[PDB]
């Protein structure tokens, strides 16, 4: 029902456009004003925030979301220290956006719900529809 | 704490916008509720109700009417609350959108590579209260002997609410004029709008970080702490020798009345609205002088002012630098961003456009000495509220100017300050052209 | 030609250029007018150099009668001084923004018509302007006043209308003429010319076959903002003065609208007052002094800050006003810096008008309205009077006099230190300061 | 079934290993030596080459393949190349890795059979597991 | 007849320079300031801006003008990124010029009415030109 | 009608072309041997030389052409010297290049025939030919 | 007894050095004014002047002069056209600072009369030093 | 009459060929392997090598050699780096080409027998030409 | 007691840090301005100078202080700069920090009076530390 | 005293020639095989291993030392993977070199005993020296 992205990025955008369509409250959180601007008509509400700080993210109550995307891709360390910030603050479900391997590895392995490649899972997939 | 904000939406500053209807709405209904003859003794036209909300509002102290009598004690309340609004509405307001603006700032530095809001609104209500409560029981070791308990106290903290919110609203006939050589209520009028019209920052500033000494404060902290002493220095200096042989105004005064009454026409010259000597027989030179004062008025963050201290600062060291030809302006050893110096220079060269058309209009709906035409012009505009005699004969278009005059200059500054600094961006260029100038 | 130049060796330069200029002309002249051959009873020493920073600033204010109290030979050193202040200022503001030019090519070319001809088409206008203004004015002085006296008259007249300088021959300066509208259009002609700037008028030699689009920025802020402000002051004079029976009350509709047009032409730098001040109403007084500081044009014979100047100031309160990002005039951006040149002008200028009238209020006792209007006037080079200047003290002479040699050279003066400041290898960090 | 993959990052080390353990014969090419010769591991062929070349596109008889697959990210100017390389030469279904919609539209013009966006397809996709259905 | 012209270069300036001097109004935009100041000397309105973002061209109304003629050289993507928000802006007669074959071919699929290659078109005059 | 042309670029390339259509013997001379690979098929002569060598030049026989090319765009020093050469050894017209203007000045100078500057005088035709 | 030198950089400023304490007035001129302002103190008259442009080569009367050094090292063409130029106007001598053997052979071509190689003089001088 | 040169630039090149035509034998050492084969032509020894590393110093034995000629211009690092490991290895007299003033006192500072600043002597040289 | 350090990274900031705690006025130079800045804070005075220049050095003063600290890190050749045109300037003690042991000992060749290498005397005493 | 470095860097052969010469047993590790070999005659034992690699480290029995020294600093996400294994492998003491501020705050978090930033602990450490020199 609640939902959380941080960051608003390709794949952060993606995900806000589709959880809006579907009749859900989404909370789009992103540090570059000029991104929460592009999300602000297709969130319920549009935030411009340093999820890295801790005491930011203990004001904005991730833990009543259901669900909180992790979706800063270019940072390595700013994704991974967002997402042990959200464990620590009670989240449930974190959902975390990895651009390499060796990032899922780190993520998946201090305690992240779920591990998202975008590159590698179309790898997967596009060599299925081509497979039949 | 949490460090964010909700962007506005879909890219210029609301800020002003922010400001221009908060001044709106409390104006209109502090209007109609002048209107009822429960305020008043025998009841107020609608232009003279709206000049009297206008001015309590903007805590220019200007009255069309006697303060102390036409108000009821409900009346006198209400005048009270206002000024409350007006002085300490403003510093909660301008401390408010600073808090914000630097919030964004910060957030934008991030992306490229302090308390909470609530915690500093607390701060300057309780800077406020106690600063009040301090005028509160000096006033009242005076006033209370003479007029009683009940009658002592309402005087006495009528004055340290007027005098701490820039308001200069007496409840006498003549404001300050029996308390020539009086100390103690002079003194602790002064203290309070010198302190009231010294900005929250500069306080706050002093507050926090007076222990690593005075090096360490911020650049505005110093601007303040250095000019507000020059100018009542200077001020009251110069006051004494052009008035010190007119008999009319300060010629019958002693030698102690004499520096008291010219200290305390320059403190309040900066935005206050008080006055110990007579303006009507105060000699010309001088007018220049308080002219000058009243627009240089009080600090950025303060309960009053025209253009405040900070402005005319930066300004005047960027003329020092323009004529010693420096490429960079600086202040203790600290570099003015062009900018600042272009926000500085255009504040001031606005409302001298403003001050002129006023003043050009003042002239047609009314007849009058020029001299008394401008220095009730800037009285306005620069919200102290000294009136030179032009004020009692106002006519009806006359007072309708006189309110628009006081409604731009209390919000025109500190609003045109945030229209240069986020000003609406375009993807539209043109050629750039070289203008001769000089 | 060849585009190069002499750098000056070891901060901004033509400010001194400018400045010795003016002193090393003034001074000869203060020396000469203390010789009786050109007074009939001979000047004091304060009065002849006040009279010398008048001709030199070619700002008109007397604190003697020209036509009585000069002999013939004076009167020809007025001439003579007047074509120095006016034209000679010209000439040196041209000169000094040809070399600018040459060095701002030049520095071009390292990141990535010569001064003897442009001399010589200034000297050539002025010449043909006066010349025009002198043949106008004799048609009509030289038939009721004789054949010398007439010629006399009108070419001292020309001179002192496109130079700006605004010296009459008679004991009241055009009041005689109020109707007449040869003299009038003749004499408004000369610093409505004289005063639009040589660089406009070059514009238009040049590109006037290629349209009003393609001149350049100055040359349309100009040709724009003249005919705008001959305009305004002319109704505002006309709509405040229409019922004054002092001034114009008494003269016909024609009459009233020539007396309007010619004090509205003459409050910008030219000093010539067909009606009197004295008795002139306090907005119309304001009025004027709002047009004697927005003065003529840049390279002109004109004085205040100029136009341009002017012009810019509104068009950037304007951008401020909509929060527009870039100040744009004929859909050309106008840099920062020009702002903040313009700014810093008026900003200096109303201090330094500021400090003047306290002064002349310390040292001469009137009215505000008169102190403030006569500081304008000279600091403005307008030279126009409104019945202070006859009752000046020494020390108010002395004031009036540095302010007269500030005026007239101060805007250019502070343009140019703006120009190209003295470069630093030390800087000290940002601090943000509040503002409003 | 004999398919073709041209870039050999993450997108195409991906395809390369849901293909070869998917039971069939892929080509690799890629122009970094260190990248091929990670794949040189599991992939039937892997080859070194430019695809912007019109001669060595020729001489890899890329029309044989019935799927040809190109992931050149980074270098949008070589995606497109390559793009109208392949569809020149004459092979029957192109399908190209796109980063943005500006480069999705060129592809289309170009004829790309299609088109694949990773970052706002797992955004659409990982939105719906979200929703659960 | 309005023309636009987008790109400065050695190209951009000669077009505008014989466009003008046939008596039609033409527009010069390009994002190096000094190109712009260099065109707005003979040019009827100079713009600096860039003609790659969707919203800018939109602004510019390029539809109005007639013919737009796309003169970026060295920049590739620029070229074929403009020839296609110009397509995609309603935009009449669109003429790109080319420095290569392939960016020749894409061009032409996407839908550029003409295209210009300099190097191959002044070639092939120059032999004419011998024959004569 | 004979001819040469120094330099086989895209310019070269195209003016070879248009040549030999047109039924005239050409001799091409290119540094890089590729070129003359690729244009020996469509060229009556190609051969693989550097002209900025005088002996070289000298056994080329330059000065039997009526008309030659010298389309060296990269190096302007080399179509400079290249230019003084085949004026030395008595070619009776030659016909250069130029990239630049500066180029183009010096090559006016030093007295080449005529001087080809394809951005500027492609700008000037398709401006005209915009007109009609 | 009068010299120009053109180009004021590390070799046209060490030549103005000698050249002024030998005791003979130098004109020394640049076209960036930085460099005219380090070396106007040394020599007796310093310029600000742009040698590529005819008339002011012409103005300043190089033709008069004994001997005109050319100095300019970084642009090959500006010093090529500055030596052409001089030639033209009527200077007896010019002797120009060469960076490449292609420069001084253009240079050789086009008739200074004396041509200066600084790293290759120096190679020969300090391979002499070394062997005796 | 055994020589080392460090850098094969036309500095170094030069005093190749002088030192050769003297009769003596060089050893030529350079990163690039396109400027050492040129200079192999000539030499009586080439190795590709960088002189920065200090075993492939002591591996090709500098300190045999009389004389060492380090001639490493663009890189200032890299004859810095050149002339203190030249010092260590204990050859007796090393000389070395510098760009500038600071790079010749840096040099100095560490060791360097005889500095040699190209532009500078040449200035001098031509100057003392210039007069006599 | 004092103090100048030039370059405020992360090691300068420190020394500035510890040195204003310690009761003692320092001078912290940098050319980043926005580093800058945040040393000005603590700080008795910060200055945006590039200490590579002599006469920038010459208007710092620097002779005045009792010891001079150098931590420029990434800039070897802006270090080896700093450190001489401070020992030319005339400063008693010059501290600098050095990243390479080659960097180390030209600094001390140059003069340096105390040289820091951070990582190596940090292992050195973490391992006095993990010893104890 | 039993001892284990990972990475012999710049910092990494620091902490190896000092500990060894006190008399203790060391473990030098680096996935690059030139620095083990320039590090082979100044600690007992270095094995040329990747200690990313998890069951690599099983191996090394890295539980059994009493303190392991990361000092990974090019690569700082090898650095947070590497601490996360030794930490999984039961190691009582772990200490980590961090480059920058937001990698040591994400190392505290970690569990990581000690945080080493040697630039900024030269800052005060020098510092210190100046005032009493
Ligand atoms: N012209 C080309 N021909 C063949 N392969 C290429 C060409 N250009 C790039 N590549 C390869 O395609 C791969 C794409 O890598 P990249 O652009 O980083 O996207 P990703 O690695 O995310 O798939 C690169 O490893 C590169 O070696
Ligand atoms: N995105 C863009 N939008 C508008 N103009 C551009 C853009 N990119 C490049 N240009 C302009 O196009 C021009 C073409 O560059 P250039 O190759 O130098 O021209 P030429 O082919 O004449 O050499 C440049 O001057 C550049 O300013
Ligand atoms: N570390 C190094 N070891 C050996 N030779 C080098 C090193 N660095 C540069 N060189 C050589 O020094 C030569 C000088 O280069 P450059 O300055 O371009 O020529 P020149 O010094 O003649 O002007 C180059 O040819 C380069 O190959
Ligand atoms: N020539 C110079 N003069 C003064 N300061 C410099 C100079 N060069 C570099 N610096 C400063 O020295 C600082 C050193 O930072 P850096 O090289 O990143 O090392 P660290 O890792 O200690 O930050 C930089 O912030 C830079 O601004
Ligand atoms: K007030
Ligand atoms: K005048
Ligand atoms: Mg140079
Ligand atoms: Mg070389």
């Amino acid at each position: 029902k609640q939902f959380a992205v941080i960051g608003l990025g390709r794949f952060g955008l993606a995900v806000c456009k589709e959880l809006q369509d579907s009749g859900s409250q989404v909370l789009a959180v992103d540090i570059n004003e000029d991104r929460v601007k592009e999300a602000a008509g297709f969130v319920s509400q549009a935030i411009v925030a340093n999820c890295t700080h801790e005491e930011t993210v203990a004001e904005l109550k991730l833990d009543d979301y259901d669900m909180v995307m992790i979706a800063i891709g270019a940072d390595v360390n700013a994704s991974i220290l967002a997402t042990l910030i959200a464990k620590e603050a009670g989240v449930k479900s974190v959902w975390v956006k990895a651009n390499d391997r060796f990032q899922a590895r780190v993520l998946q392995k201090i305690g992240a719900d779920h591990i998202i490649m975008p590159e590698r899972d179309m790898g997967i997939r596009v060599a299925r529809k081509m497979l039949d | 704490r949490g460090v964010f904000y909700v962007p506005d939406g879909k890219a210029k500053g609301g800020e002003p916008r922010i400001i221009l209807l908060s001044f709106l709405g409390v104006l209109l209904p502090s209007a109609v509720l002048l209107t009822l003859p429960v305020f008043s003794v025998s009841g107020l036209s609608i232009t003279d109700a709206l000049f009297t909300a206008t001015s309590a509002i903007s805590v220019t102290g200007l009255g069309v009417v006697d303060t102390g009598q036409h108000f009821t004690l409900a009346g006198k309340i209400l005048l009270m609350c206002l000024m409350q609004i007006g002085g300490l509405g403003q510093m909660t307001l301008s401390a408010v959108l600073l808090y914000m603006f630097g919030v964004r700032l910060s957030l934008r530095q991030q992306a490229l590579a302090q308390v909470n809001l609530r915690r500093l609104v607390k701060k300057i209500v309780t800077f406020a209260l106690v600063a009040e409560a301090i005028g509160f029981v000096f006033l009242s070791y005076r006033w209370v002997p003479e007029m009683g308990w009940q009658t002592g106290m309402f005087y006495a903290l009528f004055h340290s609410i007027s005098a701490f919110n820039n308001a200069g609203f007496a409840l006498f006939s003549d404001s300050m004029m029996s308390f020539v050589n009086d100390p103690l209520v002079s003194f602790t009028l002064a203290g309070l709008f010198i302190f009231g019209g010294l900005g929250f920052t500069v306080i706050g500033d002093v507050w926090r970080h007076w222990r690593k000494g005075f090096h360490f404060l911020h650049i505005h902290t110093k601007i303040m702490l250095i000019a507000t002493p020059l100018l009542l220095l200077v001020g009251t200096v110069l006051f004494w020798l052009l008035e010190r042989h007119n008999p009319n105004t300060m010629g019958s005064l002693t030698t102690g009345g004499q520096w008291l009454a010219a200290f305390f026409q320059s403190a309040s010259a900066r935005t206050a609205g008080f006055n110990s000597v007579d303006l009507t027989q105060f000699t010309q030179p001088a007018l220049l002088i308080m002219i000058v004062l009243m627009l240089i008025g009080a600090g950025s963050t303060s309960t009053g002012g025209g253009i405040k201290v900070s402005t005319f600062a930066v300004a005047f060291m960027a003329t020092w630098t323009f004529l010693r030809q420096k490429k960079h302006v600086v202040m203790f050893k600290r570099t003015v961003n062009w900018p600042t110096v272009t926000k500085s220079l255009a504040i001031i060269v606005v409302s001298g456009a403003i001050l002129t058309t006023a003043m050009f209009l003042l002239m047609l709906t009314e007849k009058a000495s020029f001299d008394k035409v401008m220095f009730e012009t800037i009285s306005a505009f620069a919200t102290v509220g000294l009136t030179a005699g032009l004020t009692a004969e106002l006519s009806e278009p006359g007072k309708y100017i006189m309110i628009v005059v006081m409604i731009i200059g209390r919000i025109g500054p500190l609003t045109l300050a945030y229209m240069l600094a986020r000003p609406e961006p375009t993807l539209i260029k043109y050629p750039e052209d070289t203008v001769l100038t000089g």
